[PDB]
């Protein structure tokens, strides 16, 4: 878990980024969000055509607190 | 000494690919792109010859 992960340092994945078309067909596994974009990903539905992608996603709900374990969510 | 002179011609391999990202990282594997005119392009050319 917290020891086995691949960091992702992509400054373009920010909610601020204007528009692109990259699509994550190949992202497999646990990943660590690091860089200027931040440490956590989206929490509300960001408006369309952001994050270098025509149709971005987002986690609905909230981040689980510390010491909560494995949590199931539907992005 | 008998000299048999032969010749030929070859073709080098040169390509391009649309990088799906800024910083020119990942190629595009789809056969067509439908984009917004305000978005930006990111393409480069390789040399495998
Ligand atoms: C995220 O967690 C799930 C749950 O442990 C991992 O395994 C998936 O589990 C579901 C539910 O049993 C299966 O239907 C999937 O086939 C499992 N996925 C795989 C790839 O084996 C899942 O691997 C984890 N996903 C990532 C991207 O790390
Ligand atoms: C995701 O959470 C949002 C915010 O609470 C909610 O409107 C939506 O129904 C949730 N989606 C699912 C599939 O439960």
């Amino acid at each position: 878990p917290c020891q086995a992960h691949r960091t992702l340092d992509e400054y373009w994945r920010s909610t601020e980024y204007g528009e692109g078309y990259a699509c994550d067909t190949d992202l497999r596994g646990w990943y660590r969000f690091v860089g200027q974009g931040g440490a956590r990903m989206a929490e509300t539905c960001v408006p369309v055509l952001r994050c270098n992608t025509a149709a971005p996603m987002w986690l609905n709900g909230t981040h689980p607190s510390s010491d909560e374990g494995i949590v199931s969510r539907k992005a | 000494a008998l000299n048999i002179r032969v010749g030929g011609t070859g073709m080098f391999t040169v390509r391009m690919a649309l990088f799906q990202t800024p910083s020119y990282t990942q190629p595009y594997q789809g056969s067509s792109v439908t984009l917004s005119t305000e978005a930006f392009l990111y393409v480069g050319t390789m040399l495998d010859g």
